[PDB]
C-alpha cells in the first residue's frame, strides 16, 4: 500500500498507533 | 523571513510563512504551484529568488475534561500545532506534553500504562486521578 | 472567559459530561503585511 | 478497516483569513458545524471499526 | 407600518452627489461627509 | 500436513511480492479518499459565476454591496463543495464500516 | 526610401504535419513531476501548417520568385523559420496595413529590436539592407524601406542595443526557430524558442516547448499578418530562408511537467 494543510484541511491521526496494530495481531 | 505574514507579490495578495525555497524556476516564471493547482511559492520581484509559502500554523482546539459533576479542570489539545507555536495565544504552561497528536496543555504526562478513558489518538488518552 | 465556558458555549449547556469536545480552531496571526513589486524604473517624463 | 479521519475548518476552507467572508457566511448559520459534527463522527467511528 | 426610532438628517450638496448618499458608498461625501450604514434601513430622499 | 503448510505461507510471500492488483481494495480506498481531498482543494480554484476565484480580487476593487453580490456565489459553490465532500465521505464511511 | 519591384513574387506554398510542435508555457507558473491539464489556443498536434518553400533557381540568376504574403491572423499564429544568413526580420500586424487605420510593426534590426504602433503607409514589399565586409571587416545595415510614413504612434518601444552578426559553422542546416503569436484582451504575445537541428526538408520531429519572450499593451485589432525579408530604388541580392505558418485553435492540453518544471511532454486531448 502506497500512500491540503493550508485550506483548513487535517488528517487526525488513528487511536491505535501501527505499534499497538501489531500488538493485538 | 521564516515569520507569518500577510503578503503581496506583484499583486500576489495572500497569508502565511515565507522561506528560502530549494527550488530552481527557470526565468520566466513566478509563482510555484503544487500538484492542486494551489500556489506554494513565489519569485521575490527585487533580488530574483524563489521563496516557498508555508500555512501559517493552525490546527482544532480539542478541550479534555472530566465530567462538571466531577470537576472544573481541564486539558486542551492544540491538534498537530507544535508546542512552540502555542506560546503566541494557559501559554504559562507548568505543564506540556508534545505528541504526533499536537501539543497537550494542562494534562500530567504518567509514564503508567493504563486502561484507555479518554481517547486523544495516536495511542494517547487521559481520564482524571489523585 | 477559559476553555471550560468555551465548551459550554459549544455544547449550550451548563454542565458538560465527561469526554473530549471540539472547539472553533487555533491559528497562527499574521505579524505584519510585507509588498514586494519591481523597482520603479521608467518613469514618465514630467521634467520635460 | 478504517479510512483516513479528516477534520475540515468550513470557516479557513470557504474564507481563509477575510473578516467579510466570514460575516457572509453567517447569513447561512450552522452549516460550518453541521458539517464538522458529521466529519467528527466519521473520524470518532474509525477507531471504534 | 410603525418605527421604534426615526430621524431625518437634512443637508444641501451638488445634484451630481447624490449617488455618494446610497449605502455601502466611497467618494468625498461617503469617505469625510456623511456616510450611510451597510445595514441602513430608511429613504434617502433627494430633490433639486 | 506441515510440509504443505510451510509450502503454502512460501507462496503467500512470492505472491504478494509478485502480484500488484492482491491490495487493491485497501489502495482503492486510499485512492477515493485522497482523490476526494485533491477533488475539494482543486474546486477552491473555480469561479462559481464570480469574477474571480480569488478573494481579494473581488475585495480590492468593490464596494461593499458589488463584493457581496459576487462573494455569495463563492460561499454558495464552496458550501455546497463541502455539502458533496462530507456527503460523498459519510456514504463512504458506510461501506468501511 | 520606399521603391517596390514590378514582378509578382508571388507563387507557392506547401502542407505538411506539425506532429507536437508549437507547445509553449501557458502561465509563469512553476509545477513539477505533475501533469497538468490546461485550455488555450494551442497549435494542434499533426495539423496542416503551411511551408512558404524558397525554391532553388535551377535555369536563372537570382530570386525570381520571392514572396511574402499578407495571410490571415485569428485566434494567433504559430511561425516558425529554417534560416541560415538571419534573413527573417520582423514582421507587420494588424488590420487594413494601408495607414487608413492604426498597425503593428515588429522589427529587429542590426542594432536592437524595435516595435512600434502606428497608422503606418507600408511600402509594397516592406525591407532591410545591408552592406557587407566593406573595408572595415564589419557588416553595417544601410536599406531600411518598410514605411513612406508612420502618422500616430500610440505605442513604441527599442530593446538595448547589441552588434547582431553571423559566426560559427556546421554544414547542414543547423537551426529551428519558433514563435507563437496571440491577441488577448488588449495584449500582444509572443512566446519563442531557437534549438539546433541537423535537416534536410521537413519540420523536425520530436519535442521542445516556447518560452514567454515579451508581453505588449498594444488594444489594436490584429485581423492579419505579414513577415519581413532582407538583403537604392531597384536591383538587389537576396539570401535563402524558408517559413511555416499555422493558426492555434482553442484546444484542451495535458502537459507534463518534469522535476525541473519544463515541459517535458504534451497531449491533445482532441
Ligand atoms: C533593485 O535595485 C537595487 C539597487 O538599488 C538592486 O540591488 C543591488 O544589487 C547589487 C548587485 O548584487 C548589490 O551590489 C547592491 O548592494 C544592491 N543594492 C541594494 C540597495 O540592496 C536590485 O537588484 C534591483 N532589482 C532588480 C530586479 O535588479
Ligand atoms: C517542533 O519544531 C521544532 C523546531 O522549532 C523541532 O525541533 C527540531 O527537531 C529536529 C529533529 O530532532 C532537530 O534537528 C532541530 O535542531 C530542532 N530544532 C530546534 C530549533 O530545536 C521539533 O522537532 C518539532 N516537533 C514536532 C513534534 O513537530
Ligand atoms: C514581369 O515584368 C516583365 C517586365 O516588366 C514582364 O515582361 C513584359 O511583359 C509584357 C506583357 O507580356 C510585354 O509587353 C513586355 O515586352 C515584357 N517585357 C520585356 C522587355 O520582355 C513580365 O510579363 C512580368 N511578369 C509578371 C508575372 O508580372
Ligand atoms: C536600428 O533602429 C533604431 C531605432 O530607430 C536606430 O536608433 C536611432 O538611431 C538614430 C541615429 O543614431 C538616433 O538619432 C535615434 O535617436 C535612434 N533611436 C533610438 C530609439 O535609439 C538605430 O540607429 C538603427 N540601427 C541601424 C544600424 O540602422
Ligand atoms: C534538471 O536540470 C539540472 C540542471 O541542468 C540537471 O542537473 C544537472 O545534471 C548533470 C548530470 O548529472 C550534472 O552534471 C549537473 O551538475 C546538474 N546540475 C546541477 C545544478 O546540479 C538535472 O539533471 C535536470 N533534470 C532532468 C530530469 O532533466
Ligand atoms: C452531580 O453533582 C452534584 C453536586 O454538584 C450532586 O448533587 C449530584 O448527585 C451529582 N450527580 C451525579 C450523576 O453524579
Ligand atoms: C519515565 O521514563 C522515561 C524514560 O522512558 C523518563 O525519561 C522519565 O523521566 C520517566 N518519568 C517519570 C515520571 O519517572
Ligand atoms: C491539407 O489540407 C488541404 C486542404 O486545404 C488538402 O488539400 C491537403 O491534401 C491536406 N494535406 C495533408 C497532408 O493533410
Ligand atoms: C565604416 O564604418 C564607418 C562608421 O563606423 C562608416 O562611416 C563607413 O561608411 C564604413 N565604411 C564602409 C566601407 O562600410
Ligand atoms: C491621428 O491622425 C489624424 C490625422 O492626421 C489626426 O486628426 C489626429 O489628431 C491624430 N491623433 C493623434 C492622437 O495623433
Ligand atoms: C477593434 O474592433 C472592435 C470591433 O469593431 C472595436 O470596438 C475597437 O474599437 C477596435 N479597435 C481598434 C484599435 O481597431
Amino acid at each position: 500500500v502506497t500512500l491540503q494543510k493550508f485550506n483548513g484541511l487535517t488528517v487526525l491521526p488513528p487511536l491505535l498507533t501501527d505499534e499497538m496494530i501489531a500488538q493485538y495481531t | 523571513k521564516n515569520k507569518c505574514v500577510n503578503f503581496n507579490f506583484n499583486g500576489l495578495t495572500g497569508t502565511g510563512v515565507l522561506t528560502e525555497s530549494n527550488k530552481k524556476f527557470l526565468p520566466f516564471q513566478q509563482f510555484g504551484r503544487d500538484i492542486a493547482d494551489t500556489t506554494d511559492a513565489v519569485r521575490d520581484p527585487q533580488t530574483l529568488e524563489i521563496l516557498d509559502i508555508t500555512p501559517c500554523s493552525f490546527g482544532g482546539v480539542s478541550v479534555i475534561t472530566p465530567g462538571t459533576n466531577t470537576s472544573n479542570q481541564v486539558a486542551v489539545l492544540y491538534q498537530g500545532v507544535n508546542c512552540t507555536e502555542v506560546p503566541v495565544a494557559y501559554s504559562t504552561g507548568s505543564n506540556v506534553f508534545q505528541t504526533r497528536a499536537g501539543c497537550l496543555i494542562g494534562a500530567e504526562y504518567v509514564n503508567n500504562s493504563y486502561e484507555c478513558d479518554i481517547p486523544i489518538g495516536a495511542g494517547i488518552c487521559a481520564s482524571y486521578q489523585t | 472567559l477559559d476553555p471550560l465556558s468555551e465548551t459550554k458555549c459549544t455544547l449550550k449547556s451548563f454542565t458538560v459530561e465527561k469526554g473530549i469536545y471540539q472547539t472553533s480552531n487555533f491559528r497562527v496571526q499574521p505579524t505584519e503585511s510585507i509588498v514586494r513589486f519591481p523597482n520603479i524604473t521608467n518613469l514618465c517624463p514630467f521634467g520635460e | 478497516v478504517s479510512m483516513t479521519k479528516t477534520s475540515v475548518d468550513c470557516t479557513m476552507y470557504i474564507c481563509g483569513d477575510s473578516t467579510e467572508c466570514s460575516n457572509l457566511l453567517l447569513q447561512y448559520g450552522s452549516f460550518c458545524t453541521q458539517l464538522n459534527r458529521a466529519l467528527t463522527g466519521i473520524a470518532v467511528e474509525q477507531d471504534k471499526n | 407600518l410603525c418605527f421604534t426610532n426615526v430621524y431625518a438628517d437634512s443637508f444641501v450638496i451638488r445634484g451630481d452627489e447624490v449617488r455618494q448618499i446610497a449605502p455601502g458608498q466611497t467618494g468625498t461625501i461617503a469617505d469625510y461627509n456623511y456616510k450611510l450604514p451597510d445595514d441602513f434601513t430608511g429613504c434617502v430622499i433627494a430633490w433639486n | 500436513i506441515a510440509n504443505q503448510f510451510n509450502s503454502a505461507i512460501g507462496k503467500i510471500q512470492d505472491s504478494l511480492s509478485s502480484t500488484a492488483s492482491a491490495l487493491g481494495k485497501l489502495q482503492d480506498v486510499v485512492n477515493q479518499n485522497a482523490q476526494a481531498l485533491n477533488t475539494l482543494v482543486k474546486q477552491l480554484s473555480s469561479n462559481f459565476g464570480a469574477i474571480s476565484s480569488v478573494l481579494n480580487d473581488i475585495l480590492s476593487r468593490l464596494d461593499k454591496v458589488e463584493a457581496e453580490v459576487q462573494i455569495d456565489r463563492l460561499i454558495t459553490g464552496r458550501l455546497q463543495s463541502l455539502q458533496t465532500y462530507v456527503t460523498q465521505q459519510l456514504i463512504r464511511a458506510a461501506e468501511i464500516r | 526610401q520606399c521603391v517596390n519591384f514590378t514582378n509578382r513574387t508571388q507563387l507557392p506554398s506547401a502542407y505538411t504535419n506539425s506532429f507536437t510542435r508549437g507547445v509553449y508555457y501557458p502561465d509563469k507558473v512553476f509545477r513539477s513531476s505533475v501533469l497538468h491539464s490546461t485550455q488555450d489556443l494551442f497549435l494542434p498536434f499533426f495539423s496542416n501548417v503551411t511551408w512558404f518553400h524558397a525554391i532553388h533557381v535551377s535555369g536563372t540568376n537570382g530570386t525570381k520568385r520571392f514572396d511574402n504574403p499578407v495571410l490571415p491572423f485569428n485566434d494567433g499564429v504559430y511561425f516558425a523559420s529554417t534560416e541560415k544568413s538571419n534573413i527573417i526580420r520582423g514582421w507587420i500586424f494588424g488590420t487594413t496595413l494601408d495607414s487608413k487605420t492604426q498597425s503593428l510593426l515588429i522589427v529587429n534590426n542590426a542594432t536592437n529590436v524595435v516595435i512600434k504602433v502606428c497608422e503606418f503607409q507600408f511600402c509594397n514589399y516592406p525591407f532591410l539592407g545591408v552592406y557587407y565586409h566593406k573595408n572595415n571587416k564589419s557588416w553595417m545595415e544601410s536599406e531600411f524601406r518598410v514605411y513612406s510614413s508612420a502618422n500616430n504612434c500610440t505605442f513604441e518601444y527599442v530593446s538595448q542595443p547589441f552588434l547582431m552578426d553571423l559566426e560559427g559553422k556546421q554544414g547542414n542546416f543547423k537551426n529551428l526557430s519558433e514563435f507563437v503569436f496571440k491577441n488577448i484582451d488588449g495584449y500582444f504575445k509572443i512566446y519563442s524558442k531557437h534549438t539546433p537541428i541537423n535537416l534536410v526538408r521537413d519540420l523536425p520531429q520530436g519535442f521542445s516547448a516556447l518560452e514567454p519572450l515579451v508581453d505588449l499593451p498594444i488594444g489594436i485589432n490584429i485581423t492579419r499578418f505579414q513577415t519581413l525579408l532582407a538583403l537604392s530604388s531597384s536591383g538587389w541580392t537576396a539570401g535563402a530562408a524558408a517559413y511555416y505558418v499555422g493558426y492555434l485553435q482553442p484546444r484542451t492540453f495535458l502537459l507534463k511537467y518534469n522535476e525541473n518544471g519544463t515541459i517535458t511532454d504534451a497531449v491533445d486531448c482532441a
